[PDB]
């Protein structure tokens, strides 16, 4: 006969394989379950589990509670307001979600799969992706635009190629709306929505000389704010470029050259 | 197997700080000796010829789950391990009622899986940046070959042979294995890593104890010996060669642990590559076997670092190899400082330098030297007629 | 073979001094510095006792 | 005084690894 | 690594002989065994002095068991001969 006759009599009281899919499909996709109450941080594993598949369901509501915790963080992420490169990132993030619960549903969907040792040799990749991701959306909520480049750049130098990948696309994502302001600035001398992410401002602040701007041109420009891909001697022509732009328009009145 | 009631509680483990970013992030189940989940059943009794085949069953069992890296009913963890901390020695205990048969094929699988437990948290902790991006890369190669080799043939052949086939035996699974060989592989990759960990061992004790061609050169130039608690680089390289070296007979070893060089290597080829076509030294992990200093107000000081050199440079010939080499980014560096570009386009000149590939085949054979020489004479062309018309 | 031998050495001894004298160009250092990556770069150390408190609650679990 | 207080803990990880 | 891939193939064919059962006279099991058992022999035999002659003392009797009449011995010499050559 068969080993699983044999095995049955030590397991009579075990869960089945098609009953632990479908409340793992539950755990992982957040809705309330029975066997497991999936709470915020407890799951309450029963003890008619064995050990090794224990462990196994332990690593897989694992990934299911750090999935839990990046869309918590994109909600909350969303629902406030910061700089637009970020607010792509976390677009980016909620994209990278929603593609996990695509593949798990369409996992659930298939069976096809019959091993869950297989199961989790195959999202892996998936489990790794939410892992890197939440373990930067634990930092996420305090580094600047600067300090974000910097992480990219090095993650983008890193020798893994997922985590290099994610570097690529956002620091893709965040140059391209980079040039975009600096495209606003160098034609029509805006800085508006730049949320402290630009090298050029203007300051109003006035010492008692010069109060009402007749020789002061109250536009100041910093150094170190710049990016290591652009030039120093660019940024003070883009900030000279801003400033006679703003000249010519405010002193000189010729209005329709600088149109 | 009756059902004994325990606690088994799983949460979030919200420390993420020394666990690298690809280790553990939640808490370890209970032990069979310590929450007791199904009543241990006496092997004694399946001892017996007419209940061999159960014993047999259970221990194969037990051994998957040892060789995925879990516990199992007879087969337990050691007093030296605890699923708390990543760096305690990870050991099994079986019964001793079993029969020494399935004993002693019980302590091979016991060894695999050990081996098999100690090169996931080896690459796991390689995962950090304090042991550098090509331990890092070693470290993904590692996790990539236990993820789509050892763990898919298990799962392929022994679960399904102790599923739907009968008549199945452990030594036929003792043989199944040693004909996909993956246990060789394994048992070849933990002694390249305790080689790694006696070097980590020499290289942490030697705490107190640790030319005139520089000065006859006319460059700031220096030497930078820092040495690391962790081979990296250059040094895993090497010792990775004489890994190779010292591997003899087995050809298809030697092939896919050449392959797998190369592939880990592959970041310090264009890294060469870079320094030698343009002089640009971007070395975030200390990897590079050169780093100039203001990363005198003009003059700055390359520094050659031989912790993580790739040869001995001990030999006149070595030494003038280097200095060449190192003379040769410094004058791109400078050429580019002075042209204020990033990058020195390769149709400035008439040479052109192909990127490396073969790692090994590169230090083996004298297209090093070729490609260094060629390098070399195109940056003091450059240097010459940029001084001599400007 | 004395002549040209001394020759040499005389004109290298006069060279290594005044190379000597002209500020010791050869020069040996130690790296002191290494780089922080404040993604994955830990930001405080009191996780330590974070998981200490952890160890602390798990050796309460084991005696319980 | 953290390093005294992280080698206290290890007392006590000693201690209740006797007792394990 | 050839002795030691002889003794796995013995190994799988007596495992696969257990797991099938169709032999059922002892007599019949040890005609059929009887070639792996005079390879094993002569196996064993070349691992007495194996670890006291030399590479040369190895071609020759390798050639020996070449010009041998003996058709397995022969064949064995041929393979360990190429893998050397």
């Amino acid at each position: 006969v068969t080993l699983r006759q044999l095995s049955n009599p030590y397991y009579v009281n075990t869960i089945p394989e098609e009953d632990i899919l479908k409340y793992v499909s539950y755990t992982l996709l957040a809705t309330t379950s029975a066997l497991f109450p999936f709470d915020h941080e407890q799951i309450q594993i029963p003890s008619k589990i064995p050990n090794f598949e224990s462990g196994l369901l332990h690593l897989i509501f694992e990934a299911g509670l750090l999935y839990q915790s990046l869309g918590y963080k994109v909600e909350k992420f969303r629902m406030l307001n910061i700089s637009p490169m970020k607010k792509a990132l976390i677009i980016e993030i909620s994209e990278e979600l929603q593609n996990y619960t695509a593949f798990v549903n369409n996992l659930v969907s298939s069976g096809t799969v019959v091993s869950l040792k297989s199961l989790y040799r195959e999202i892996y990749e998936n489990i790794i992706r939410l892992r890197i991701y939440c373990r930067f959306t634990e930092h996420l909520e305090e580094l600047s635009g600067d300090t974000f480049l910097i992480e990219l750049n090095i993650f983008k130098s890193h020798g893994d190629l997922t985590i290099r990948k994610i570097a690529t696309n956002l620091f893709n994502s965040m140059i391209s709306l980079y040039y975009e302001y600096l495209m606003n600035w160098l034609t029509k001398g805006l800085l508006r929505a730049t949320y402290g992410e630009f090298f050029i401002a203007e300051n109003t602040d006035t010492n008692g000389t010069d109060d009402d701007f007749i020789y002061h041109i109250p536009i100041e420009f910093n150094q170190e704010r710049v990016p290591a891909f652009i030039p120093k001697e660019l940024a003070y022509k883009i900030f000279m470029i801003g400033k006679s732009y703003i000249f010519l328009e405010k002193y000189c009145k010729e209005v329709q050259w600088t149109n | 197997m009756e059902i004994k009631e325990v606690d088994d509680r799983a949460e979030l483990l919200r420390y993420t700080n020394n666990i690298p970013l690809l280790g553990k992030l939640v808490n370890h189940q209970p032990l069979w000796s310590t929450n007791p989940k199904l009543k241990s059943f006496s092997l004694e009794k399946i001892s017996a010829p007419d209940q061999r085949r159960v014993q047999e069953a259970l221990v194969v069992k037990d051994l998957l789950n040892v060789l995925i890296g879990l516990e199992g009913t007879y087969i337990r963890y050691f007093n030296d391990y605890e699923p708390s901390d990543p760096e305690t020695p990870i050991e099994f205990k079986i019964a001793k009622k079993m029969d020494p048969s399935f004993k002693t094929f019980s302590r091979r699988i016991v060894r695999y899986g050990k081996q098999y437990m100690i090169l996931t948290r080896a690459y796991e902790k390689w995962s950090d940046t304090s042991f550098g991006m090509v331990l890092q890369r070693f470290a993904y190669e590692i996790r990539r070959f236990l993820e789509d080799v050892y763990l898919k043939t298990l799962v392929e052949r022994l679960e399904r042979d102790f599923n739907k086939v009968p008549n199945f035996s452990i030594r036929e699974l003792e043989q199944i294995i040693n004909e996909t060989e993956v246990n060789k592989q394994m048992e070849l990759l933990y002694n390249i890593y305790e080689e790694i960990f006696r070097e980590i061992e020499e290289r942490r004790t030697n705490q107190s104890s640790q030319n005139e061609s520089s000065l006859h050169l006319r460059l700031m130039v220096a030497f930078d010996t820092t040495v690391y608690p962790v081979p990296k680089g250059g040094a895993i390289l090497k010792i990775f060669q004489q890994k190779i070296l010292e591997n003899l007979g087995d050809r298809s070893s030697v092939m896919f642990l050449k392959k797998l060089l190369n592939n880990i290597s592959q970041d310090y080829c264009t890294m060469l590559y870079e320094w030698l076509t343009q002089g640009i030294l971007n070395d975030p992990y200390q990897e590079f076997m050169t780093y100039d200093d203001l990363e005198r107000a003009w003059d700055t000081q390359y520094f050659i670092r031989k912790d993580v050199l790739l040869r001995d440079c001990d030999s006149e010939e070595d030494k003038n190899l280097l200095f060449k080499m190192l003379r040769t980014g410094i004058l791109l560096k400078v050429v580019r400082a002075s042209l204020q570009i990033p990058t020195i386009p390769s149709n400035s000149s008439d040479i052109t330098i192909q990127e490396i590939n073969d790692f090994a085949d590169l230090m083996e054979g004298s297209n090093l030297e070729l490609y260094v020489d060629k390098c070399y004479s195109r940056a003091n062309e450059i240097f010459l007629k940029l001084f001599f018309q400007g | 073979e004395q002549e040209v031998r001394e020759h040499q050495m005389k004109k290298e001894r006069f060279d290594r001094a005044l190379e000597s004298k002209l500020l010791g160009k050869r020069h040996i250092t130690y790296a002191n510095s290494d780089i922080s990556n404040k993604e994955l770069y830990i930001n405080e150390i009191k996780s330590l006792k974070h998981e200490i408190k952890e160890l602390r609650k798990e050796k309460n679990d084991t005696l319980n």
